[PDB]
């Protein structure tokens, strides 16, 4: 909160000078994340917001559908910022068996540098063999749950199926952290800045 | 500097030519390319310096491009494009005129 | 506005869909921009941003350094591909008389070399603004191994 | 105040016949690799009709396309398909004759066209008189020597230019046929000022004189 | 009967420049490797090597330098775009340079995309006449950005009209279904790793030989990579020593799939460039063309659009505020005027004068067939204000 | 004790223009509440309990 006797116009350049006292000191912290937030709070004009309301179907799709509002919005003639909220990010669990991965002399950790190193590998890439611009492209990477319960391992490492190994959680929603509700019912509202 | 890098005894120290092809350094496939009257060539742009009085610039510098020459080693040809400093001397001639 | 940004390769549709799509969409919310022209290439990702051409001049660095900022922090989240602003403004505005160097039968390197050196003895001019090379190579070297 | 238009021209177009072929697929389609474009959610090309115009005809490409793509399905036998696309009119095209084997002259030309006097380039014309480079001064009391340094253009160019104190001309006229386009070793007709330039040998005329002075940093 | 004839009076917002320096740009119909374009541009070169008012001329392989601030550049569409500057002795057309030019790649080889450009005065402007086709869909967007330019194409003095990404290109899709690779004593890490080692090998890390900097890279053995012919019933080598023929691969075939989009304003969109013949200018073809592509446009979906993409836009953008701002300054003017006299029969008397001056403006413009030009819509208020005076 | 909190970090998926970042984890019969959490016969890598 700076002293509220100086004048205005200048607050962005106060708000580089602080980016700039924090940018180098960052090379000192140790390896948390670190940004920024807001050098100025863009939140300051909102307009209607509106609350789209829906049982049972999916928060995915009920999000797509807002996004593709969004676009629509688009269109109109004069549009400031526009911010959704309560937005859901499903994450996936994966349980072992610690016994019995135990039993087979394996550790996840290993897993986990495997399943690393496959996922680090783009599955296409252009290759240009002839005069005419041509590339390749396959389907092996992961890409949902199903596209990882199939993966194996080594002979000497008892390849087996994710599924004969650990519990292969089904994506869902994490404990919630910020909640929208209209009329106590759960929905998804969406505020637009002229 | 790489040719002769060897490895551990369980792991067969050997050449890296005995076991891999060194490929020699080369160019890769082109992604931007000039070329001065239909031959391959380099050129090199330079901008006039904000508020650099212009019609000096040019002569200072066709000057030192003449000390270059002279000093200019074997196999190097020299050629100017867009001399605009000629470009505006006939415009303002015109001009006034 | 230019702003350039690569990817170790992937299919141009999730390349686009991925990077282009979200860089676009956290930009538009940018005040004074009115065309925002996308590009896209197997592996590039390129944006043009166009303001109305009713503004005052002089504040134009303002407006660039608003898009830094606001590209900034969304830059923690993309993935592992390289990224980076090109030309916060375009410096390539005047350019006095181009110099071509022919030459065969010699190694590129020298040549390049040399016209390093001409840089070096061109500093000595009275005034200078920018200095830029073209068609530079940068040689690799392929391991295959058998 | 009102003129007139000049007449339409057919977009000019090289296309080719159909000719069922057994290139390796019974009855299969070759074709060169840029005949080929997406049309709803398939492959097609566009068949031109005899009356001057040409409509698209959707194909289902099966067999591989090395450089040249090969159908199978969709044809008709001696029908001209497209094979220079990707700017024509959809719906409907005039389209221009392709009949020639090469209505364009590009045949030939890559071999020579015969409009006016030849260009220029270096080896061939008189440069013009420049300060004096600094030689490359490469000479050594002597061999093989890089093929880069000498320029024998038609065996009427041997790098005679000796390597001494005036960077005159010399009676040094050794061929060896051990051209491997690596290094020139020769046996007979070799010295001590027997080296040359490396690059600047034809952007030089013969007995010039050079300066000791050379670049370096 | 002035204001009457005013209607078919051309304007145009810019001229030429009279530059002795010229331009030319060519398109590849498909992306192809930079080596076909240079082979073109070779072939170009060799055509043109001998000629008067041919000097200081350069080639551009990929990307366009920048001159003055007077055109924009393609910045990076070497496999679609190259450029050739030419420098005159007195005139680019004294010989009709630019015609020749043009019956040249004529003659040349088909479906090569090419365009002559004299430099230009004044803010830039890409082509002279272009339209944008919006749409969410590629399939859709595409047809009909074909249906347009069939009914676009209905006034026969535009010489040609290019769309844009309208073509795709040889995808090849490959994947496994990992049971024979278990089965064959394979795992999906080693799987990724081939794959790898077939297109681009893993990165190391760098050397610093001089100032620069060069990055070395591996890679598998070549005598099993380089094109796709060879690339076809491939035994592959297996980690455990073992080599197995690809047959354990599936749905490896050919597909297609555009590698260029425009997602303008993160939409997909294809921009139609026009070229024109005879001589008049693209706002008046605008006006003339302006009903039945209308019609057209409005038989679509709404969720799609048209707009222009030629020069009107940039016109009214420059001349937006003009309509807003003159008034003022006119009333401003006219109070002045009252200033000095002191009845308002004076002042409508001496005001009659200003309109009727429109006469010899066009009167003087008519015959010559000059196209209006900006700097006169500037210098007319000028002319109302001497002749107030 | 990482494996009973919260377990190792893997690379995430693009399943949409989203990210979901995929986390690992021990057997969740051992984890949950403080209660079951006293007197816990914990598994050793060689085996034993
Ligand atoms: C730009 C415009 C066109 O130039 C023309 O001259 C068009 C006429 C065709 C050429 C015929 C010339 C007529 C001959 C005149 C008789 C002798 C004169 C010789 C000269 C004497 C000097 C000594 C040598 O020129 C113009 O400025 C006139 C254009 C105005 C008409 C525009 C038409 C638009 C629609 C008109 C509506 C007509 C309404 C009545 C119903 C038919
Ligand atoms: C519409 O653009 C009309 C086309 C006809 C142009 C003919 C040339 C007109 C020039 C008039 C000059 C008259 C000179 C008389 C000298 C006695």
């Amino acid at each position: 909160y700076l002293k509220d006797t100086t004048k205005a116009g200048d607050i962005p350049d106060i708000w580089y000078q602080v980016r700039k006292k924090i940018s180098d000191i960052q090379g000192e912290f140790p390896q948390g994340i670190q940004g920024p937030g807001f050098n100025d709070e863009f939140g300051d004009v909102f307009g209607s917001v509106y609350a789209f309301t829906a049982d049972g179907l999916d928060f995915r799709q009920l999000r797509d559908y807002v996004e593709k509002v969004r676009l629509d919005i688009r269109s109109v003639k004069d549009l400031g910022k526009v911010q959704m909220i309560g937005a859901q990010n499903e994450v996936i669990y994966l349980n072992f068996s610690t016994r019995k991965l135990a039993a087979l002399g394996l550790d996840q950790r290993q897993v986990v540098q495997s399943l690393q190193a496959q996922n680090a590998v783009t599955p296409s890439g252009v290759v240009e063999a002839g005069p005419e611009r041509i590339s390749v492209r396959t389907s092996g990477n992961f890409r949902s749950e199903k596209d990882l319960q199939a993966v194996n391992l080594r002979v000497n490492d008892r390849f087996y199926r994710l599924s004969d190994l650990a519990s292969i959680s089904r994506d869902f929603v994490d404990p919630p952290t910020s909640l929208f509700r209209y009329k106590g019912e759960p929905a998804i509202g969406l505020a637009v800045a002229m | 500097d790489l040719q002769a890098v060897n490895l551990r005894v369980n792991d067969r120290f050997y050449r890296l030519s005995d076991l891999a092809s060194i490929s020699r350094d080369f160019v890769d496939p082109p992604t931007s390319l000039f070329r001065y009257k239909g031959e391959p060539a380099i050129g090199l742009a330079v901008a006039m310096k904000e508020g650099g009085n212009i019609l000096e610039f040019g002569e200072a510098l066709n000057a030192r491009m003449q000390e270059i020459t002279g000093e200019l080693p074997v196999g190097v040809g020299v050629h100017q494009v867009s001399n605009q400093a000629q470009v505006v001397k006939k415009a303002v001639g015109g001009f006034t005129r | 506005m230019v702003i350039q940004t690569r990817w170790p390769g992937a299919t141009v549709d999730d390349t686009l869909e991925q990077v282009t799509d979200r860089i676009e969409k956290k930009l538009e919310e940018l005040d004074s921009l009115d065309y925002v022209k996308s590009y896209t290439r197997p592996g590039e990702s390129t944006v043009f941003v166009y303001l109305k051409d009713t503004t005052k001049a002089g504040d134009i660095p303002d407006i660039w350094y608003q898009v830094r900022k606001k590209i900034s922090d969304i830059q923690g989240e993309f993935p592992q591909g390289i990224q980076g602003p090109g030309f916060n403004d375009e410096f390539g505005d005047v350019f006095g008389s181009v110099y071509a160097f022919t030459a065969d039968g010699l190694d590129f390197r020298q040549l390049r070399d040399y016209v390093e050196k001409v840089r070096l003895d061109i500093r000595s001019v009275k005034d200078l603004g920018k200095v830029q090379m073209i068609g530079a190579q940068n040689e690799v070297i392929y391991l295959n191994f058998s | 105040c009102g003129a007139e238009p000049p007449a339409e021209e057919h977009v000019r177009v090289l296309a080719q016949t159909v000719k069922m072929a057994e290139f390796a697929a019974e009855h299969s389609v070759v074709l060169p690799w840029s005949a080929l474009s997406k049309v709803g959610e398939q492959p097609a090309v566009w068949l031109l009709d005899q009356q001057g115009k040409a409509r698209l005809q959707p194909v289902r490409v099966a067999r591989y396309a090395s450089e040249k793509v090969v159908i199978d399905g969709g044809l008709e036998a001696g029908q001209t398909v497209v094979t220079v696309g990707g700017q024509l009119l959809h719906p409907g095209q005039v389209v221009e004759v392709a009949q020639p084997p090469q209505p364009t002259q590009s045949t030939a030309s890559r071999d020579a066209v015969g409009g006016g006097q030849p260009g220029n380039s270096r080896g061939g014309d008189e440069p013009p008189p420049a300060p004096p480079r600094p030689v490359l001064t490469v000479t050594v009391k002597t061999s093989v020597l890089p093929a880069s340094v000498l320029l024998e253009r038609d065996g009427k160019t041997q790098v005679w230019v000796v390597d001494g104190k005036q960077s005159s001309v010399a009676l040094r006229e050794v061929q060896v046929l051990s051209r491997d386009e690596r290094q020139v070793v020769i046996g007979q007709g070799l010295a001590d000022g027997d080296r040359v330039v490396r690059a600047g040998v034809n952007s030089l005329k013969p007995g010039q004189k050079i300066k000791l002075d050379e670049d370096a940093r | 009967v002035s204001l009457f004839l005013m209607k078919f009076v051309q304007h145009q917002f810019f001229p030429s420049s009279d530059r002795p320096e010229l331009l030319v740009d060519l398109n590849l119909p498909q992306n192809s490797s930079i080596h076909e374009t240079r082979a073109v541009m070779d072939r170009l070169e060799a055509t043109l090597k001998d000629d008067e008012d041919i000097d200081h001329w350069s080639a551009y392989v990929g990307e366009g330098a920048i001159r003055f601030y007077l055109p924009l550049d393609q910045q990076l569409q070497n496999n679609f775009y190259g450029q050739l500057v030419i420098v005159t002795k007195d005139l680019e057309a004294r010989e009709r340079v630019a015609a020749r030019l043009r019956d040249r790649l004529r003659k040349d080889y088909v479906g090569i995309s090419t365009y002559v450009q004299p430099l230009e005065m004044g803010p830039p402007v890409g082509r002279p006449i272009q339209y944008r086709v919006s749409g969410p869909q590629i399939d859709k967007v595409r047809e009909y950005a074909m249906g347009l330019a069939g009914v676009l194409d209905g006034n026969p003095n535009i010489g040609d009209i290019v769309y844009d990404w309208n073509e795709p290109g040889k995808m090849l899709k490959i994947d496994i279904a990992q049971d024979k690779a278990r089965q064959l004593g394979l795992s999906s890490e080693d799987v990724a790793q081939i794959m790898n080692s077939v297109v681009t090998g893993s990165a190391v890390t760098q050397v610093r030989d001089d100032i620069y900097l060069v990055n070395v890279i591996g890679r598998a053995e070549d005598s099993e990579r380089g094109s796709l012919e060879t690339l076809e019933s491939l035994q592959i080598v297996t980690p455990s020593g073992t080599s197995i023929p690809l047959k354990a691969f599936a749905k490896v075939s050919y597909e297609l799939e555009q590698p260029l989009v425009w997602r303008r304003d993160r939409k997909p969109t294809i921009t139609v460039k026009a070229s024109l013949r005879g001589e008049i200018q693209p706002t008046d073809l605008v006006a003339r063309l302006a009903p039945e592509v209308k019609r057209f446009a409005d038989g679509l979906p709404a969720n799609y659009r048209i707009e222009v993409g030629g020069t009107v836009e940039e016109s009214g953008k420059a001349e937006g505020p003009i309509a807003k701002v003159v008034p003022l300054m006119l009333f401003l003017m006219a109070t002045f005027l009252m200033i000095q006299l002191q009845s308002v029969q004076k002042l409508f008397l001496v005001a009659s004068v200003a309109p009727l001056g429109l006469i010899g403006v066009v009167a003087a413009l008519l015959p010559t067939g000059t196209p209006m030009g900006f700097v006169a819509i500037l210098g007319i208020l000028a002319l109302i204000g001497i002749i107030i005076r």
